[PDB]
Parts: structure tokens; sequence; C-alpha cells
């Protein structure tokens, strides 16, 4: 998740 | 409602000239980019949406469809590489940094984190995200008198952007943004929140990831008792990046080390070097073998900590790339160190778990161990108690094990087995 | 000496 996070 | 929809009514209805069929399809867009299995990011691109997203970002009079198409896009920038290109192409960054001064905290918030997740794509798009001006508006939205009044997730969400302003090389950010951030960044390492102080750390500890002009920059702002304190903290997701922090501040200068210690950071190592987690093992004890690259007055202060018997039981007893930092922190204790220290070292116990590693199948421990042998070697001379080293080092078989270096597939390793048995076991 | 990963 730490590079790039998806909203969920 | 909007549960679900095919790309294709996505499409129908973005190409609509009504407003709000628009943002009806850009929420099932988003929906469809939210799901929690495979979102069909790549469907969504090449259906040409980017573009109309991004004139989305523009319409102030709807922040429905501002919020939704920036949440859409957010995603599309999750995913890969050129995922996250395809949105920078569609000029997304600009239009998120407009919408960082949005009077909709939520909106705000969404273009943070798209902000955020362009910037994690890599060194250039990170610059790139800072050359269109993001930095001003994002510390805009830190200039309170307390964090506390901020909203927690959306405090953590300015923290992992910023987290990602600070990340990867090749080149490291421009100083300038470093120096621009790092006093919010200071004061969100002394928040009470525990993802703000990972990310905090973790954004330290990638400014700390270089030359020692970085390193400089960093420890001015005074963060380093912050820091150690973080060091003993319970919750792995700081103790962590706590610990990467303070081992890449240990890899400048004797002066930025000794900042290191005189905080009380060895305090901490009796914990980090048994610490059951096996990458703070590791990491520990290559902070260590650093500070043992040192000074003899920071070897001095390893001793006075009684950091020494904790190496030798790594040493005795862990995962074979702690026992190799482990062996490094001994050579460089041994270059470095004065006599007393080293015969310290060796009334430590640490001459059988050494000799013990010399039956390894890696070369480079292998020399690593000889060479501190040498130096221990070295410093009996001086003694004169080179045969009781001798003796030592034969009783517990490390003999058989250097007279096996003799026949090793390696020349440096045959020079240095050889070396050993002609000046002393002869 | 200052092996820096």
């Amino acid at each position: 998740v730490q590079r790039k996070r998806r909203k969920a | 409602g909007t549960v679900n929809w095919s790309v294709e009514d996505i499409v129908k209805g973005i190409n609509s000239n009504n407003l709000e069929s628009q943002l009806q399809a850009t929420q099932a867009a988003r929906k469809l980019l939210s799901r929690e299995k495979q979102p069909p990011i790549d469907n969504i691109i090449r259906a040409g949406l980017i573009p109309k997203f991004v004139s989305f970002l523009g319409k102030t009079d709807c922040s429905p469809i501002q919020f939704e198409s920036a949440w859409a896009l957010t995603n599309i920038a999750s995913g890969t590489s050129e995922q996250t290109k395809a949105v920078v192409d569609g000029g997304a960054i600009p239009a998120f940094i407009s919408l960082l001064a949005s009077p909709h905290a939520h909106i705000s918030e969404q273009a943070v984190w798209a902000l955020g997740n362009i910037a994690g794509d890599g060194s250039a798009f990170r610059d790139l995200v800072i050359k269109h001006g993001a930095i001003d508006p994002l510390l805009a939205l830190l200039a309170v008198p307390d964090l506390s009044t901020l909203a927690c997730g959306y405090l953590r969400n300015l923290t992992w952007t910023l987290s990602n302003l600070c990340r990867n090389k090749n080149p490291a950010p421009p100083l300038d943004a470093v120096e621009q951030i790092l006093p919010t960044l200071v004061r969100l390492l002394h928040h009470n929140d525990p993802e703000v102080l990972a990310d905090s750390c973790w954004a330290i500890s990638y400014l700390t990831d270089g030359p020692n002009e970085r390193i400089e920059m960093v420890v001015k702002k005074g963060v380093v008792p912050q820091l150690v304190k973080l060091l003993g903290a319970t919750e792995l997701p700081i103790v962590t990046p706590a610990l990467r922090a303070i081992g890449n501040i240990v890899t400048g200068t004797d002066e930025q080390t000794q900042k290191v210690i005189d905080a009380g950071a060895l305090a901490v190592f009796p914990s980090l070097l048994t610490n059951p987690k096996t990458n703070i093992q590791k990491e520990a004890t290559w902070t260590m073998s650093n500070i043992t690259a040192g000074r003899q007055d920071q070897i001095q202060q390893v001793v006075n900590h009684g950091l020494v018997p904790f190496l030798v039981g790594v040493l005795s007893k862990a995962d074979f790339k702690t026992q190799k930092e482990a062996a490094w922190a001994i050579t460089n204790y041994t270059s470095g160190g004065t006599v007393e220290q080293i015969v310290y070292l060796v009334h430590c116990g640490i001459i059988e778990p050494l000799m013990n590693l010399l039956s390894a199948k890696d070369t480079k421990i292998i020399q690593v161990i000889l060479d501190a042998i040498s130096n221990i070697f070295q410093a009996a001379e001086k003694l004169g108690e080179t045969e009781k080293l001798s003796i030592m080092i034969e009783e517990c078989g490390g003999l058989d094990k250097i007279e096996a270096l003799q026949r090793h597939e390696n020349e440096s390793v045959y020079k240095a087995s050889l070396n050993l048995i002609e000046k002393y076991f002869s | 000496q200052r092996k820096r990963r």
C-alpha cells in the first residue's frame, strides 16, 4: 500500500 | 443506483450534455474503480474517460462531480506506472493542485491522495508534482495552531502524500523542496497518531537515505531525540521506520552518529538486538556495524551500554543475514578499536561463534571473519598473547575451518587462511 | 565502515 493507495 | 454499471453505460452518461447524468456516470465509474477485485482500470482508460474526469475536476458549481472524478482518478493513479502516466497525461496534476484549496475538505483530501499516488510512481512524477507547485498548498493545509483540530484521516493522507514527496532516489527530491517540507514534517513527527508518526518516520528515513548533506539537513532540524523516542515505541510500524532513519543517520559522519548516541539510542539496542522481528534485529545489527565503524570513544559507548554481549548473541544465533551484519560489526570493531576493547570483545566470547560462522558457504562473511580474526591476532601480538588465542581458536574447532579455507574456491580466502595458519598456527 | 546498504 505504501507507494500507491487505492481508495476502497 | 450506480452499482455495477458497464463501462459502456458510464461512457454514455459521461458523453451526455447533462451535468447530472455525467455526475451519476462518474459516480458509477468511481464505484467500479473502488471494488475490491481487480478494478477495470485498463478498460476505463481505453474508453477515453480520463480527460473528461479531469475536466470534471474544474466544475466548481458541482462539487459532487469534482469529488467523484477525483476519487476515480485517484484509483486510476493507484495502478501501474502506465495507468498513473495516463492520469498525468490528461493534465490531472494541475487540476488536483487547484483542488487542494477547495472549501470542501473531502475534495481537498481526495486531491491530496491523488497527488500522493502520482508522486508515489517515482522520482520523475514526484518532481513534476513539485514543479506544478503542490507543496505550498499542501503545507498550507497543515498551517494550523494544533494538528489535532484536523480530521484523523485528512491528516494521515496529508502525511502519506508528503512522505511520497520525500521518497525515491536517482534523483532524490529537490533540496529546496525538502527544506520547504521539513518544518511541517518535524511537526507531524511530534503528533500523537501512530499512522502519522509512522509515515513521518518513513519520510525522514527517505530523506536520510543518501549523502551526508541530506543527513545534515535532517539532523539540523533536531529530530534525532524524537527518532530515538519513537525507536523505543511499542508499535512495530513506528519502530521500523525510526530504526531505518537512525541507521541512515549513523551511515553519515561521526558527528551525526554522535548526535544519535547522545540522544540515548544505544540504550534501546538491548531490545532491538533481541527483537523477535527478524528485520528489526537485522537493521539494528547493521546500525551497530556502522556505529562500531566510528570513533574509539563511540566503540567505547557501545561497550559501556553492554551491547557487545548482544552482538555475541546475534553472532551465536540469528537469521544468517543478521549474523552477517554482526560479523561486519565485529570486523569494524576490531579494525577501529583499541587493544583493550578488542580483548574485551574476546572476553565476551566472540571467538567460538565467529569460528562457527566460518563454516558458512557465503564468501563475503568468510572474508569478514578472517579480517576480524587477523585484527584480534594483531591485538594479541601487541600483548604477547598470540599463542593463547591460537589455542582458544583451536579448542573450538576453528583451526580445522581455517585449514579448510586453504582449499576454498576464493583467492582472498586462501590468502587470509594461509596467512593466519602461517603467522600463528605453525 | 559506512556500509550504506
